[PDB]
């Protein structure tokens, strides 16, 4: 019977774009609790997870928890050409795979996309079980500034706590970069349980922050001493886009 | 002879479609109209333009004047304007066209007139199995969407709906229906289905900025015709041959 | 030295301009301000930028004269990281120049100093037959519009009217600048004519972002001097050689 209706097509693909950043192949999981998809880089350091609880979907039907593996290259291409604002999105099961259908209000244009898909059994959603002392919440825009001037100076970002401040430095002895973030300059919220410092790939931070485009809502960052970084945003129309970034040395 | 049109952008939009279809063209300035007719490089598609004198702020044309031009070049000069700005075209002799683009600054172009070999295109009068009216934006979105996966755009015609679709390894179908409110007007006389070059349809997409709706007409073993009905009375018609 | 430029963005465009001409330069810091001067590799453009003490707030020197060498690419690379409403505190020591942005949050970039050839400066002191004062906006608009149409900019005057032209075998572009035209703030001098590399005059356009008013000088077979009036009697002078 399987049916998914999400209130906003653009927001839905902000998810899809983020997990299909390096490969166009994707495994979506339909379960009792809703929809979730996951991707890890081949070097294991950047994991991207999308999660959409069912209460957020307008229409949801599944016979049994199932997975779908599909190549989404094409679909991605054509929807970027769907000049659309508020359009809703449907994915209904097809005898052969999927059936994405979008409707534009101003034009009346029902574009239905037929893609082939191999059904399967559910992956298991799991969440690094780890305690992250430092939490700050800010803006995709702020993060994008940081990524871009971090990558200009080096290959690795080093984030640390000081006194009510988050410190971000990158680079080598010649050309260093150093940023200090704090409450209302520009952080929306800040909590530091215990002092902590860690180091991450700039390239990987660049990419996780790239998946935050199309997510305008507050963004939450968390980490700890030689622990991973968690970045997580809730889509306006509902559903969490989350990133996990492995630490170094 | 001298004309003044109050918004060069409008003219930009037509010439852009033209420039993608052809290297050189001629705007015929006539007594009660400015006309342009051009078969594309490869002689598959015909574009026809008619700009009634009622559209122009100033209009002084006594006798037919042929303004032959490098389409791509005329493109450049029309692009100079970014806000709404008037275009002034004049001529004193057969050899020279003087174009003025008026904004906060007045940009004059003294262009040497091109003599472009123009062939007699035989005249149409084709009956269409189907002609339907949908939104230009919609038609742009539609073609843009489909072209992304195919260079053969299938156009399908039915008693209640028109589909713009792809049928290759990807399947995409963009529907405009009566009940959807997408299909504004439907002149039906037979089921139709035919394919059309996507790149020719892409050349032409600038034309959608000319009107809120595009009248689209076609039929089995017949050419696709886009008709753009402009305010003021202007007319741009695009005639594409099939596969 | 330690200096604070509040309009960090506008500042940035001054340097982005300079980078088009020089690949390396020195800030020469004295009690009266920062000066940047150099000649392009082809020896057609000679630039001279002066940023007075007053241009910055909290201008502080450490010694009589301080020479700070830098690659333009690198300084511009970090300067590309400016945010709309943020200020620049730029300060130096023996080893490294550091740039600090201050807006939504504090950000600083460190850049090692490098040794730049300084000791042999070109001197330009010339009297010009024609001088005009003009809005820099109006200037850059037309140059951007023109830069596409040719490799040579032709300029001349008649009866205190100023003409920018682009001559081609197939067309010619023409712009009349004048007092009554409203485009010129002032204009006087002889009827002289000249031509200049279009590429070089174009790079100049950016100063739009750093200056509101501007001075134009030229004459038959002598340099075009472009003076960009900056905040607080600052100037960005560009001397571009004739053809």
């Amino acid at each position: 019977m399987f049916k998914i209706v999400y209130p906003n097509a653009k927001d839905f693909f902000s998810f899809i774009n983020s997990i299909t950043n390096v490969t166009d192949s994707i495994i979506l999981n339909f379960t009792e609790d809703g929809i979730f998809s996951r991707h890890l880089t081949e070097d294991k350091v950047l994991m991207a997870i999308m999660r959409i609880p069912k209460d957020v979907l307008s229409e949801y039907s599944i016979d049994s928890p199932t997975s779908v593996k599909l190549d989404v290259s094409s679909v991605k291409k054509i929807l970027s050409k769907a000049s659309s604002k508020k359009a809703t999105i449907e994915l209904t099961e097809t005898d052969s795979g999927l059936k994405i259908i979008i409707r534009d209000e101003k034009s009346g244009a029902k574009s239905t996309i037929y893609i082939k898909a191999e059904k399967g059994q559910v992956e298991q959603l799991t969440e690094p079980k780890v305690n992250l002392a430092v939490n700050f919440t800010t803006d995709e825009s702020v993060l994008n500034v940081i990524a871009a001037d971090v990558t200009l100076v080096g290959e690795e970002m080093r984030i640390s706590t000081e006194e009510d401040k988050i410190k971000i430095e990158a680079g080598e002895e010649g050309k260093r970069y150093v940023a200090f973030l704090m409450k209302d300059k520009p952080l929306k919220e800040l909590s530091i349980d215990t002092s902590a410092s860690s180091s991450y790939s700039a390239e990987m931070f660049k990419d996780a922050v790239k998946g935050l485009r199309g997510f305008s809502a507050p963004t939450m960052v968390s980490f700890g001493e030689n622990l991973p970084m968690k970045i997580d945003v809730e889509a306006v129309s509902g559903g969490h886009m989350i990133f996990w970034i492995a630490p170094r040395l | 002879m001298k004309v003044v049109y109050d918004d060069v952008r409008v003219l930009k939009d037509i010439i852009q479609a033209l420039a993608r279809l052809v290297d050189e063209a001629v705007l015929k300035f006539k007594q009660d109209s400015v006309e342009l007719v051009a078969l594309d490089r490869a002689h598959i598609s015909l574009i026809s333009v008619n700009l009634p004198r009622e559209m122009f702020k100033e209009y002084d044309v006594n006798d037919e004047f042929k303004f032959g031009f490098n389409t791509q070049y005329l493109m450049k000069i029309l692009k100079v304007a970014k806000r709404k700005e008037a275009i002034e075209i004049a001529s004193e002799s057969p050899d020279s066209v003087i174009i003025n683009i008026i904004g906060s600054t007045n940009r004059e172009f003294n262009v040497r007139n091109l003599e472009v070999s123009e062939q007699e295109i035989p005249e149409i009068n084709l009956q269409f199995d189907i002609s339907a009216t949908i939104s230009s934006d919609g038609f742009k979105s539609a073609i843009s969407e489909v072209s992304t996966v195919t260079d053969n755009v299938v156009v399908e015609g039915h008693e209640d709906r028109i589909l713009i679709k792809a049928e290759g390894e990807s399947e995409v179908e963009v529907e405009f229906s009566k009940d959807t409110g997408g299909l504004q007007d439907l002149e039906f006389s037979k089921e139709s289905k035919n394919s059309y070059s996507a790149e020719y349809l892409d050349d032409v997409l600038s034309l959608t900025k000319l009107s809120d709706y595009v009248k689209i007409s076609f039929g089995n073993q017949k050419p696709l015709q886009l008709f753009f009905n402009m305010e003021g009375g202007g007319k741009v018609t695009y005639l594409l041959a099939p596969k | 030295m330690k200096a604070k430029v509040i309009d960090a963005v506008s500042f940035s465009y001054i340097l982005r301009t300079v980078g088009d001409f020089l690949s390396e330069a020195n800030f020469i810091v004295t009690k009266e301000g920062i000066r940047v001067s150099g000649i392009d590799p082809s020896r057609v453009v000679f630039l001279d930028i002066f940023l007075p003490s007053s241009y910055f707030e909290g201008f502080e020197v450490s010694q009589e004269k301080e020479i700070i060498g830098f690659k333009l690419e690198d300084v511009n690379d970090i300067l590309k990281r400016v945010l709309k409403d943020d200020t620049l505190i730029l300060s130096s020591n023996e080893s490294k120049l550091t740039l600090t942005f201050d807006g939504e949050f504090t950000r600083s970039f460190e850049l090692p100093l490098i040794q730049v050839e300084s000791t042999q400066p070109p001197s330009v002191n010339l009297e010009f037959p024609f001088k005009a004062q003009l809005l820099t906006i109006t200037f850059a608009d037309i140059i951007d519009e023109l830069s596409d149409l040719g490799e040579v900019l032709n300029i001349h005057s008649k009866e205190n009217k100023l003409y920018f032209e682009v001559i081609g075998d197939l067309s010619t572009a023409k712009v009349e600048l004048s007092t009554d035209n409203g485009t010129l703030l002032e204009a006087s001098g002889a009827d002289v004519s000249s031509s200049y590399g279009m590429e070089y005059v174009a790079n100049t356009t950016k100063m739009r972002r750093a200056s509101d008013s501007m001075e134009l000088y030229f004459g038959s077979q002598i340099p075009l001097k472009l003076r960009f009036k900056l905040p607080q009697e600052g100037y960005g002078d560009f001397y571009i050689a004739p053809r």
